[PDB]
Formats: C-alpha cells, sequence, structure tokens
C-alpha cells in the first residue's frame, strides 16, 4: 500500500540532465584544432 | 472553494496519519559543491556516491547523492552540484538555488594541492560567488537572522562528541550547511620532495586552512583519491548535518591522510596551539609567501614572423634608393 516510483523522480531528473549533457557534448566533443600538433619539441598533452 | 476545503481536510488527515511513514529522510535534500574550475571534482563526487563516472559535463550537474536512509531502512537522494570557473555560467544558481533551497542549503568543498594556495584563494572566490548568490535572493532578512541564530546555536551546540564567540567566528557567515575537505592529497610526498612543501610548511598550510575555515565557520576532512580517506566519515558527517544522523567516530588530528576535525571540536586556541608550530617562517607567513607559480612548458613565443608590409617596404626601399 506504499506507492513508489520506477525510478525515483530524482533519478528521472538526473537522467534528463544526463541526456541534456550528452546533447551538449554532441557539439562540445569536437577536439580543438591540433595546430600545435605541427609544432614539436615537447611530449606534452593537449588540454581540454 | 468548499471542495478546496474538503480536499484540504483530506490532505490534513493525510499529514496527520503520515506518522506511520514519517521521519523517513530530510525532505528536499539537495547539495552543492563550491570551487573554481580544474577541481577534478567528478571523481571526488563519484567516490562520494561510491559510483564512478567520468561524465565531466561543464557547468554543473544535478548530481544525485543517493541518500540510502539505512538507519530507518529508508532511502532518499541529494541533488548535488559542483562549481567551476564558468563565470559566464554564474547564473547556474539562478537555475539551481531557491528560497526553499535556501532553507535546504547544502554546500561542499574539497582540496587540490597543485595550486593549494590558490585553492584557498579559489575557496575565497567561490565564497564570494556564494555570498553574491545569497544577496541575489533578496529574501526576508528576519528569516535570515533567525537561521543565523539557529546556526550560531548549532556552533555553540557543536560540542566535543565525548560560551562566547571568537573574533571572527564565521566572519564569512555561512548560515547554511557548508562542507569542506582537504581532499586529493595524493602527491603530498611529491609536493614536499619537489615543490618544497616542508613539513612545517604543510602543517602551516593545514592550520591556515583551518583558520580560514573558521573565518567562514567551516570544517574539512583530509583525503586522497587512492586513500579514499574519511569517505564513509564524510557521508556520516553529511547525514549528521542535514539528515541529523549520529556521528560516531571521534575526530582526530593525528591522521595525516584523514584529518577531519569536527566542527566546534576545536576553537581559536586549538588553532593557536598549531599557530605556535610556525618555527622557520613567521606565524603570519603568507600563503603567497609559500605559493608556487612555475612557468612550465615554454609557451610558444615563435618570434612573430613578419616583415615590412607592401606600402611599408615600398617606402622603406624608396627611402633606401633616395639614400642610394
Amino acid at each position: 500500500q506504499v506507492i513508489y516510483l520506477n525510478p525515483p523522480i530524482e533519478e528521472c531528473r538526473y537522467k534528463l540532465y544526463q541526456e541534456m549533457f550528452a546533447w551538449k557534448m554532441v557539439v562540445l566533443s569536437l577536439p580543438r584544432i591540433q595546430s600545435q600538433r605541427y609544432q614539436v619539441g615537447v611530449h606534452y598533452e593537449l588540454t581540454e | 472553494s468548499e471542495e478546496e476545503e474538503g480536499q484540504s481536510l483530506w490532505s490534513s488527515i493525510l499529514s496527520e496519519v503520515s506518522t506511520r511513514a514519517r521521519s523517513k529522510l530530510p525532505s528536499g535534500k539537495n547539495i552543492l559543491v563550491f570551487g573554481e574550475d580544474g577541481s577534478g571534482k567528478t571523481t571526488l563526487m563519484t567516490k562520494l556516491q561510491g559510483a564512478e563516472h567520468g561524465k565531466k559535463g561543464r557547468g554543473l550537474e544535478y548530481l544525485y547523492l543517493s541518500v540510502h536512509d539505512e538507519d530507518r531502512d529508508d532511502h532518499t537522494r541529494c541533488n548535488v552540484w559542483i562549481l567551476d570557473g564558468d563565470l559566464y555560467h554564474k547564473g547556474l544558481l539562478k537555475f539551481a538555488v531557491s528560497a526553499e533551497s535556501l532553507p535546504e542549503t547544502l554546500v561542499i568543498f574539497v582540496a587540490d594541492m597543485s595550486r593549494p594556495w590558490t585553492v584557498m584563494e579559489s575557496l575565497q572566490k567561490w565564497a564570494s560567488v556564494l555570498r553574491e548568490h545569497i544577496d541575489k535572493m533578496k529574501i526576508p532578512p528576519e528569516k535570515m537572522r533567525e537561521l543565523e541564530r539557529k546556526f550560531v546555536k548549532d556552533f555553540q551546540d557543536y560540542m566535543e562528541p565525548e560560551l562566547p564567540l571568537g573574533d571572527n567566528v564565521l566572519t564569512h557567515n555561512l548560515g547554511i550547511p557548508v562542507l569542506v575537505v582537504c581532499t586529493k592529497c595524493d602527491a603530498v610526498s611529491v609536493l614536499e620532495k619537489e615543490h618544497d612543501y616542508r613539513d612545517e610548511h604543510l602543517d602551516f598550510i593545514q592550520s591556515h586552512l583551518r583558520r580560514f575555515c573558521l573565518q567562514y565557520g567551516a570544517a574539512l576532512i583530509y583525503t586522497s583519491v587512492k586513500e579514499e580517506k574519511n569517505l564513509d566519515l564524510l557521508y556520516k558527517y553529511i547525514v549528521h548535518k542535514t539528515y541529523g544522523f549520529h556521528f560516531t567516530t571521534p575526530a582526530l588530528v593525528v591522521e595525516k591522510d584523514a584529518v577531519f576535525i569536527p566542527a566546534g571540536w576545536d576553537n581559536e586556541k586549538k588553532i593557536a596551539i598549531l599557530h605556535e608550530n610556525f618555527t622557520t617562517v613567521k606565524p603570519e607567513d603568507a600563503y603567497e609567501d609559500f605559493i608556487v607559480k612555475p612557468p612550465v612548458r615554454k609557451l610558444v613565443h615563435d618570434k612573430e614572423l613578419a616583415a615590412e608590409d607592401e606600402q611599408v617596404f615600398l617606402m622603406k626601399q624608396q627611402s633606401l634608393l633616395a639614400k642610394q
């Protein structure tokens, strides 16, 4: 007699936020242009 | 109207009979984490939930700090969020925060030793942002002073888990559930070895962190990613603060990896006891005096390859021929 949710509403909100974030990453995931990749001399790592 | 009163009577009876499933969890539990960018707080929050996700979505998130209320075998969550340097996203709290959320305020903080001095500065910046957010509420200040009195009582109630206030006891008056952590201390030995983070210097860093925390009225827990120090202790403290659980383990200062002094378990003299340990440097030694700003990686500066322009070299050679 104690109703519940499948899933919790907080879980649904988190899923929706994750979906929006994935949509944003659909654009943002494109790497910055590796113009410095032509330059050599240091075996560093490109930032975000 | 009459039907409104009837359904209201129904709801009143529901609230009255709700004692069968009452005291389940703190209703409207939602959390926050302060700071600037580069915190790496995704892993910290994942370990906090015990989960693991590298989904470092920029801005913030509605991080679901699932509050398994196992003491009563109930369950809940906590809508947590993290803070970055995205001042363009300063309006996140406008989306995030609320007047009820102002009563339901829950904040967190952590550490990163790379710019630990600036991490103090970044904490100050995040605090300024939070104060700006608090001001942006423009809410009933009578309730603000009431909650301030309640929090001041809690600080007075913050006894040793077996009086007058300080000069700046929460000078940055948080007035809200705020957490801090001396987390991510993995490279502490590397910091001493390379960055000259002396043992006296590291202790002074911890003491100044405590001093600033008290100036904000705050408490922190030392941790590292591989250490996973005080994670269950952090959860217990969170439940004790918001959910009102009973914190069990006594706070200690001996544990270098998991230094978690309880709030109100120390005072100004306890910090002053640590303040005498500043042997080599003066007791008021600046973090900037101990800060490190190494200019690594030799940032380009590729000579600005250019020469005389079209009309420019035209006039240059014209004057040259005038000489010639």
